[PDB]
């Protein structure tokens, strides 16, 4: 009982809060409109079942933008590589990742 | 420094709070054809270091309270509250330059009725308790217009910035555009902390089982309450001229105008019998909240109507 | 995935605009009105190209045209825009109709002289 | 620790879940959520929600608490309590120190172990909040919300008033 | 994901299962569903914050108008039982097995 | 006079905003120039750390395509100090 | 972080205040006493009155709450949309203090 | 009309001042000249950047200086 | 008569003068003889970080101007 | 109540309920329960005793329960799609949360511990909007996230649905209890072919509504409660007995009457995807409705149970009341099996 009322008296109710890719309030982007306007572009009108595996890539980094996970595991794993060659010895930072440097603009 | 910045406010409130009762006490003095305190001091001016120093060394009246915990916190609950309301009153420069400082005022002040409900239920007295539900009642159906003279108000400011306020006033005082609404402010504000014509804690107290140490802090909380709800309709309605070369111009302008309107409490209390419980929530529910819903109808449709919508930056 | 390419910092390399905020925003209405074809040619290929690194010549042109521009009000009329930029500079808000009468002399200075 | 200022207001908020929800009595019950919603606020306004924290103060600690510790007051007026305090303190603790030795860890999803600041963006909004654009755009856009969320407020007030009524 | 989520989550089934175990008092069941609401303030406003996504910044107070209408008609509910027994407790409502 | 004064304060709201406008592509180079700075310099210092470790992509965009991104926070400021990192990720929320 | 600085300044300064105004007069030693109200000892009447005024309050601060972004809506492209909205909030906050009203239910609290 | 208005008016001045006021509120910017102008000074406020156009050829009517004549100005707001 | 009050009416007024007085003694003294920066929008802070960066000694008040560049 | 009022409130709830079902955003479709639960609370209480307190205090604790479990749904899905389409959802928690919290809705079990109290208490028309209107909301939303729903998790919720919901109303008198454990049995029964021909569980939906709404209908139509209340008719009107027994007859799917088509049509869907097992065993838990709709029609049609005296002056007032819709709703409760394949206008 998906009662299509919006499409068929062509009212607008609730379409507009429902993606992050839709007019925005003077126009400010979401985070995520990219790629979250791929994904929908590459998912219109072909169908959930075709949607869940040929539009799988752009998803993935939809998903991916949204709770930034890998980004998070790519980051822990310098930082510890980081604090480890520091604990050891071997590592020096430089002055830029110091604050004595000036910073650019 | 910015923690002398923090005592220098808070310092200087407390003893406008203990000058408030010298300046309570002479102005309804005079106003009742009989002096005030000159006794105790050059003028009366050592009447509340006395007073305070009585206060301190009382016996606790020492209540078997129904909770420990409660009877602890509604004065600490009262002295915070009633001290983080100054912070972001722009007087010429607020403390805490905040965007939001209207509804910081308006949420901080309508956190404060949990002191007296606290308070109320940690007494065992039942009618102690049936008291402060009534003042909480008051003062809860009180915020209502205070949020929506205050939203149909900011209509006119453009954004919730109190500093923006200022600026707002530069070519006339808010007062004219909007008497009404600051004349059911002033009576709003003058019901929210249960003051005379409607104190219905004379007649029993909520804060009456405290001993006459905690009772004082209630006491300096409510006059903080007093002397900042006056200072914020000051900034509201009548705000001054102000120079950004020389603040000070500014500063002795809003402080002679919040004088003159604490003391127009002060000479309110002494003019008129105290309301009946049933007598002001009629004046509330069936006189100032369809006035008031009128006049945020006519203040959300006047900048359109006139095209003379503020900036919101 | 990929590696992903980012530019040399001998390609990063360009002469800063090193004043402060007061001092831009005192003399924006002016570069705006005489910077306006590398600024606009530059904001163009940024909304197109969507891409920083793919704008870094005209940044460069840029960052070299409000040199320019500082440098031409540098040779003139360097003591009204002085005045200028202090008033501005005292405000808070940096409230530009606190200042119209060092707005009036420098508006002045730089329509006589340039 | 002053980067990770999220995640110890997040620890103190489910402090106070376990302070109240293992149930003493309603009004204690009340106070432990009206110090957990002053500290889930405070977690509202370190992301740039400062007109949503004052929302949090303004309806939810100011109106409906408020009406909670009213009625609480005047219709009421353990080894289990504690029991279940612990307990429940165990348990987050234990989870606050594997996610300290691990910085990973997986309760139902999996979770990130770093400071709650790196999932932020870096640029600036012009001359507003983004966030009280989204909420100005009340008026503007949601005219079918507005009129669903008046029409459930306008009988929410006609439903109070039949049931309370008694008749 | 982010772990401020995890103890927003964890906030919510706390209150959950101390909704979920009544003791005596219908107020603590109340209790424990705002305080499940009130997480799910914190984790929408979170999200919605985090995301940029603008349309979406007055959707919690929507939750908020919704749900607090809810307590009140939950706080109704609980005046007329305290009005029909005289206290709130669970145990006075065993009339309907029968 | 609120009609008069409002209509004013609209049209030095409109200079404002202008003289923002004006200088918006300045700042947007500069911004520009500061994010690949930043990434160039985090890309290198990657390089000169993850030389021990196996099967390591320095530089490995974690996305399967090749738009630019924008970039995170964390991407920013992953190896620098906690004052920098908290006076950027906490300074305009915290600022009185 | 001023603010979290001043919020613990007040809050200090307010417990410090509270902890001496109830341990300073117990430095006294004066005596003890024995110790043994309108209502004497009667259970509380619950008051329906105070309940439903209550429950006004909430219902009217809800519809405050949907009222509180106007100052900011009115800068909208969207003029008669959002003055139609916000004129319907207001008619529908007036139309539940009517039918608070006319269906008798400021009570005793008028 | 006459005679009922001034009943009320005597007896609940109070309401009869609510319902003139918002009556007021709610025709009112349907008469006023100003409401037009309303609408075109929030649209002359520049929020975001005037991202520019690629200048294919044919737009006489797009400027390309801001001191350029073609264009929308401001004359009506300078002016009122 | 009645100016007996005006003593304590006038401590009143040097103890709500204090904190106005104070507090912009103080931003003028803690930002080189000028007012706070009044950082609202994000626009403003990002202003304000770029006067913190290009100063050179980590202040935003302390201003650069034409000498700074050529 | 004040019949305006009534009306309003009524209103108020088939808003909601529509609202449910024509919105594409999951805020929309949660502020479609809000409504629908807010309006519903005084249809309840339209009486105002001490049983439809409590019934309505046991209602309001699941369905508002129920509606923070779907918003935290709503919101986790929010998470990992950073979007508000009603349609499938992209988490598996998501799916098992939003899952559970429209199994309390449903009152399907092991949530379904608040159905016959809430039925109980309330009176007939009331229990008769819960037991038919409430029902449209829940499986409308059942019927759009269909992609995503855990198989394993809605069979289970199914056939412990029709266990419990069977199991239960073999001992039962009261009538009411009796609808509510028929009600708990029809949601297994929808609940089972959902995800494999929706289409079917429409039908069923149809069948059940018009069955449900015959049996309170002729309910409301004698004013009975209990078992013997209602073998008490055959003195006071000898063809609502013939009604009651030829509807609970089909409420538990007798051939050839029209309860029989849902759940024929459901075995010929599940054995179609090679489930043989499951709806055997849900066929063999039919019957135990089947027996106690059997016991009652002992009771009340096929036997007369002996009267009283004070029949004899009900004899002399015929029903004033409305029974609206009553030989529709009788005719196509039970004559209806000879037009099954009209179920594919629901396509
Ligand atoms: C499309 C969907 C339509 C759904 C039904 C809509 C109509 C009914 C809705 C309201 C309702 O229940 O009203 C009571 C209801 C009568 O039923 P009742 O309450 O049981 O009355 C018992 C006695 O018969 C009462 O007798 P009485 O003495 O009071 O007066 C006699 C009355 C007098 O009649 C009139 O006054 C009617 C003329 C004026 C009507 C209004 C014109 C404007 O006539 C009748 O009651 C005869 C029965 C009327 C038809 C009922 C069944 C309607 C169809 C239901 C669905 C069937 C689907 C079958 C599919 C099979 C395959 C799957 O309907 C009416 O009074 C009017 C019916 C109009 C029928 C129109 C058919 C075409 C629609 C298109
Ligand atoms: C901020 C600066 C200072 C503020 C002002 C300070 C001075 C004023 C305060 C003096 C002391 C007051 C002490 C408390 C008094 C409490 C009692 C009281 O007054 O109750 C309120 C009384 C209550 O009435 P009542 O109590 O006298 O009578 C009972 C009520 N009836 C008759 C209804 C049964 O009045 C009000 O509620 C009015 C509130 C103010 C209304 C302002 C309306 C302005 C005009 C609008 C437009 C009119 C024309 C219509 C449209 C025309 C279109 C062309
Ligand atoms: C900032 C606002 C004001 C702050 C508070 C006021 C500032 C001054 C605080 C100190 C006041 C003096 C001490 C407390 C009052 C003592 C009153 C009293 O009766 O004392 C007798 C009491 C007890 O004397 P007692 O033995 O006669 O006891 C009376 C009871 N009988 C006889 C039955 C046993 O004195 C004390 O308890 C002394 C306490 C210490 C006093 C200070 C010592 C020096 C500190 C430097
Ligand atoms: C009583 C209700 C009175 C107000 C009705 C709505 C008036 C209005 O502003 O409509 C235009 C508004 C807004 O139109 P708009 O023209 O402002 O929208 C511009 C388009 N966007 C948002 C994409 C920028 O609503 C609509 O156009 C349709 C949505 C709601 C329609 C009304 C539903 C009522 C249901 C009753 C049952
Ligand atoms: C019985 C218990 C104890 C009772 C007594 C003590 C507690 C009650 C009294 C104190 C209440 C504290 C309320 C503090 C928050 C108020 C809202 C707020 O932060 O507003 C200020 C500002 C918003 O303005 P804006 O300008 O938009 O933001 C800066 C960006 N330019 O926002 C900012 O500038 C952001 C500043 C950083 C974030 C501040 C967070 C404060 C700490 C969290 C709450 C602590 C109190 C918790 C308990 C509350 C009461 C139960
Ligand atoms: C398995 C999943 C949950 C695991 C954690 C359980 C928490 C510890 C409680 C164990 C049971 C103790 C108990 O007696 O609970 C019953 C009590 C309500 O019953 P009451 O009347 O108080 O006591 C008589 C016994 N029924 O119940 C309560 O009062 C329960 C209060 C629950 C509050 C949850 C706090 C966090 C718990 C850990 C996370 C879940
Ligand atoms: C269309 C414009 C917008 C309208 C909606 C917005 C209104 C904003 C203000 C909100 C008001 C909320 C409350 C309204 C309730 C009205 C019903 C009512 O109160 O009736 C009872 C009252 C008699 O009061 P009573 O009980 O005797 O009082 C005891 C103390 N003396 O009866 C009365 O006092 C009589 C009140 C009704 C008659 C007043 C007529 C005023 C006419 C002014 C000119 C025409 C204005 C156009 C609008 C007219 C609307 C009817
Ligand atoms: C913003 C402004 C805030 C201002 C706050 C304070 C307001 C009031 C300020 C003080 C006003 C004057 C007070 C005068 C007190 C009495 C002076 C006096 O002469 O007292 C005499 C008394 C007995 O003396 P004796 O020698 O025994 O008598 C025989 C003489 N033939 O001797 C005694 O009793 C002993 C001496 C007592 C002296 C007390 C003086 C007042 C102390 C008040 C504390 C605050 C001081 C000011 C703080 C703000 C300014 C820095
Ligand atoms: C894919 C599917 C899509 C959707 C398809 C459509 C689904 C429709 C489902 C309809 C369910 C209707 C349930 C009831 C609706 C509300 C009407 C109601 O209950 O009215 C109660 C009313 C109370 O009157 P009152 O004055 O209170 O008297 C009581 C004692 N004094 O009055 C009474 O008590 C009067 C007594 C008789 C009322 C009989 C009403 C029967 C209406 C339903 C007909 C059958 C269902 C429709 C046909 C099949 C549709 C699928």
């Amino acid at each position: 009982p998906f009662f299509d009322v919006q499409k068929k008296l062509g009212v607008d109710l609730d379409h507009w809060m429902t993606i992050q890719s839709a007019e925005q309030p003077h126009r400010i982007p979401a985070r995520c409109h990219a790629f979250e306007k791929e994904w929908i572009e590459c998912a219109h009108g072909i169908g959930s079942i075709r949607a869940e595996k040929e539009c799988k890539i752009e998803f993935e980094d939809f998903r991916e933008c949204l709770l930034r996970q890998k980004t998070m595991k790519r980051l822990n794993a310098i930082k510890r590589q980081r604090d480890k060659l520091i604990k050891e010895g071997k590592y020096t930072p430089p002055p830029h990742h110091s604050g004595q440097e000036d910073l650019r603009p | 420094m910015f923690m002398i910045n923090v005592l220098t406010l808070i310092i200087p409130i407390l003893l406008a709070v203990a000058f408030l009762t010298l300046v309570e006490r002479k102005v309804l003095g005079y106003m009742q054809f009989r002096k005030g305190p000159n006794v105790v001091g050059p003028y009366g001016l050592l009447q509340p270091i006395a007073d305070a120093i009585k206060l301190f060394i009382k016996e606790p009246l020492r209540p078997a309270t129904s909770s420990i915990s409660m009877f602890i916190l509604a004065p600490i609950l009262a002295l915070t509250l009633a001290l983080t309301m100054w912070i972001p009153l722009p007087m010429p420069y607020p403390l805490i330059n905040m965007n939001l400082g209207v509804l910081f005022m308006l949420a901080m002040s309508s956190l404060a009725v949990y002191s007296i409900l606290w308070s109320g239920w940690a007494s065992n007295s039942k009618y102690a308790l049936i008291g402060a539900l009534r003042a909480v009642a008051q003062t809860i159906s009180y915020e209502v217009t205070l949020a929506i003279i205050l939203l149909s108000v900011l209509l006119m400011n453009g954004s919730f910035t109190l500093s923006t306020l200022i600026i707002t006033q530069e070519q006339v005082w808010l007062i004219f555009p909007a008497w009404p609404l600051a004349m059911m402010w002033f009576i709003s504000t003058l019901a929210e902390t249960n003051r005379a014509p409607f104190d219905l804690t004379e007649g029993s107290g909520f804060n009456v089982e405290y001993a006459a140490g905690p009772f004082a802090l209630f006491f300096m909380a409510e006059y903080a309450n007093i002397i900042m709800m006056n200072i914020f309709t000051t900034t509201l309605f009548l705000g001054a001229f102000h120079n950004p070369y020389m603040p000070e111009l500014y500063t002795i302008n809003f402080t002679i105008k919040s004088l003159l309107l604490s003391i127009t409490f002060l000479w309110i209390r002494a003019s008129y019998p105290r309301f009946r419980y049933d007598q002001l929530m009629h004046l509330l529910w069936k006189n100032f909240l369809p006035l008031t819903l009128a006049l945020c109808m006519w203040h959300v449709s006047l900048p359109i109507l006139l095209s003379s919508i503020p900036p919101q930056t | 995935p990929g590696i992903v390419e980012l530019p040399s910092l001998e390609d990063l390399k360009v002469q800063e605009v090193k004043v402060s905020s007061s001092v831009l925003k005192a003399a924006a209405h002016h570069y705006g009105a005489q910077c306006d074809k590398p600024n606009k040619e530059f904001m163009l290929c940024r909304w197109e190209e969507k891409d920083p690194r793919r704008c870094l010549e005209e940044g460069k042109l840029v960052n070299q045209c409000a040199l320019e521009f500082f440098r031409q009000i540098k040779r003139h009329c360097a003591e009204p825009f002085t005045e200028y930029w202090t008033c501005i500079d005292y405000s808070g808000l940096q409230l530009f109709r606190r200042c119209r009468k060092e707005q009036a002399q420098f508006d002045k200075c730089v329509l006589d002289k340039l | 620790m002053m980067t990770y200022i999220v995640f110890i207001l997040s620890i103190i908020f489910v402090m106070g879940f376990v302070g109240f929800s293992s149930k003493p009595s309603p009004i204690y019950g009340g106070l432990g959520l009206i110090v957990s919603g002053g500290v889930g606020c405070g977690i509202v306004l370190n992301f740039g929600g400062s007109f949503l924290g004052l929302m949090v103060f303004l309806i939810y600690l100011g109106g409906m608490m408020v009406v909670f510790g009213y009625t609480t007051a005047m219709a009421t007026e353990n080894k289990v309590v504690l029991g279940t305090f612990i307990t429940g303190l165990l348990m987050e603790f234990l989870m606050v120190y594997y996610v300290l030795k691990d910085k990973e860890v997986e309760i139902v999803f999996k979770f990130n172990g770093m400071g709650d600041w790196v999932i932020y963006d870096t640029g600036d909004s012009g001359f507003f909040s983004e966030e009280a654009m989204g909420i100005a755009a009340l008026y503007s856009y949601g005219t079918w919300l507005v009129i669903v969320t008046g029409w459930s407020l306008l009988i929410g007030v006609v439903v109070i008033m039949e049931i309370t009524r008694g008749n | 994901m982010s772990l401020v989520y995890m103890n927003i989550m964890m906030a919510f089934t706390v209150s959950l299962t101390g909704l979920l175990m009544y003791r005596s008092h219908l107020m603590s069941s109340l209790l424990c569903l705002e305080g499940m609401m009130l997480s799910l303030f914190i984790l929408a406003t979170l999200m919605i914050l985090n995301s940029h996504f603008t349309l979406a910044s007055m959707m919690p107070i929507i939750l908020l108008v919704f749900a607090a209408c809810e307590a009140a008609l939950g706080l109704s509910l609980l005046v007329m039982v305290s009005n029909t027994y005289g206290t709130d407790y669970v145990q006075n409502l065993n009339l309907l097995q029968c | 006079s609120m009609m008069r004064w409002n209509r004013e304060r609209r049209r030095l709201q409109i200079e404002d905003f202008e003289a923002r406008i004006a200088l918006m592509p300045l700042l947007q180079a500069e911004k520009d120039r500061r994010v690949l700075q930043m990434l160039r310099e985090n890309l290198e210092e990657e390089a000169t750390i993850m030389k021990d470790v196996p099967g390591w992509k320095v530089g490995e965009s974690v996305f399967h395509t090749t738009r630019w991104v924008t970039p995170m926070m964390g991407e920013l400021y992953g190896l620098r100090t906690g004052e920098e990192i908290l006076s950027s990720t906490y300074g305009f929320i915290w600022y009185t | 972080m001023n603010l979290m600085i001043t919020l613990l300044t007040n809050f200090t300064l307010a417990t410090l205040l509270v902890t001496i105004a109830f341990w300073l007069p117990q430095l006294n030693v004066y005596s003890e006493k024995t110790s043994p109200d309108p209502m004497g000892s009667a259970r509380l009447p619950f008051s329906m009155k105070f309940f439903l005024v209550a429950i006004t309050f909430l219902l009217f601060d809800l519809e405050i709450a949907l009222l509180l972004p106007l100052p900011w809506a009115s800068q909208t492209t969207n003029l008669n949309t959002m003055l139609t909205m916000a004129l319907l909030l207001i008619f529908l906050l007036a139309v539940s203090l009517a039918y608070e009203w006319t269906q008798k239910g400021l009570e005793w609290t008028e | 009309v006459a005679a009922f208005l001034k009943n009320v008016w005597a007896k609940e001045p109070v309401l009869v001042a609510s319902f003139a006021i918002a009556g007021l509120a709610v025709i009112l910017p349907t008469l006023s000249p100003y409401t037009k102008y309303s609408l075109m000074i929030n649209r002359a406020t520049p929020y975001n950047y005037p991202v520019p156009l690629r200048d294919d050829g044919n737009m006489p009517d797009v400027p390309s200086h801001p001191q350029d004549p073609q264009g929308p100005s401001l004359e009506w707001l300078k002016r009122l | 008569m009645w100016f007996e009050v005006l003593p304590g009416i006038a401590v009143m007024g040097v103890c709500l003068f204090i904190p106005g007085m104070a507090t912009a003694r103080i931003h003028r003294f803690s930002n080189g003889g000028r007012e706070k920066r009044v950082a609202h929008y994000s626009y403003q802070w990002y202003l304000m970080e770029r006067d913190r960066r290009v100063s050179g000694v980590n202040r935003y008040y302390v201003s650069k101007g034409l000498e700074n560049i050529d | 109540m004040n019949p305006i009022i009534l009306i309003i409130i009524l209103m108020t709830v088939m808003l909601g309920t529509i609202i449910v079902m024509i919105s594409t955003h999951w805020l929309l479709i949660w502020i479609g329960f809000e409504m629908n639960m807010l309006a519903i609370i005084p249809i309840m209480m339209k009486k105002h005793n001490p049983r439809a307190t409590e019934a309505s205090t046991k209602y309001f604790l699941t369905q508002s329960t129920a509606s923070m479990l779907l918003m935290m749904a709503i919101i986790i899905n929010l998470m990992f799609s950073g979007q508000w389409t009603v349609m499938k959802l992209f988490n598996p928690m998501a799916s098992m949360l939003m899952t559970m919290a429209l199994a309390m809705k449903l009152g399907m079990a092991p949530f379904h511990f608040w159905v016959p109290e809430v039925t109980q208490g309330i009176p007939l028309s009331s229990g008769l909007i819960l037991l038919t209107w409430q029902k449209l909301a829940p499986m409308s939303v059942l019927y759009q996230i269909l992609p995503s729903i855990n198989l394993d998790l809605i069979l289970t919720l199914s056939i412990l649905s029709i266990t419990i919901g069977g199991w239960g109303g073999l001992n039962q008198t009261q009538l009411r209890k009796i609808m509510a454990y028929s009600s708990i049995a029809h949601m297994g029964w929808m609940t089972a072919v959902l995800l494999y021909n929706p289409t079917m569980t429409l039908l069923n939906l149809i069948i059940y509504i018009i069955m449900t709404s015959t049996m309170f209908t002729l309910f409301m139509a004698n004013s009975t409660t209990t078992t013997l209340s209602l073998s008490h008719t055959w003195n006071k009107a000898p063809i609502m007995t013939i009604l009651v027994l030829i509807t609970l007859l089909s409420m538990g799917g007798l051939p050839p009457l029209s309860g029989f088509m849902p759940k024929w049509m459901i075995i010929q869907e599940m054995t179609k995807n090679d489930s043989i097992i499951l709806p055997t065993l849900m066929a063999i838990t039919a019957l135990l409705n089947l027996y106690f709709y059997m016991r009652l029609t002992y009771s009340t049609a096929l036997t007369m149970f002996p009267s009283t005296n004070n029949m004899k002056m009900k004899w002399q007032f015929p029903t004033t009341k409305r029974m609206t819709l009553l030989p529709t709703m009788t005719v196509l409760s039970t004559m209806l099996l000879p037009l099954t394949p009209i179920l594919s206008i629901l396509e």
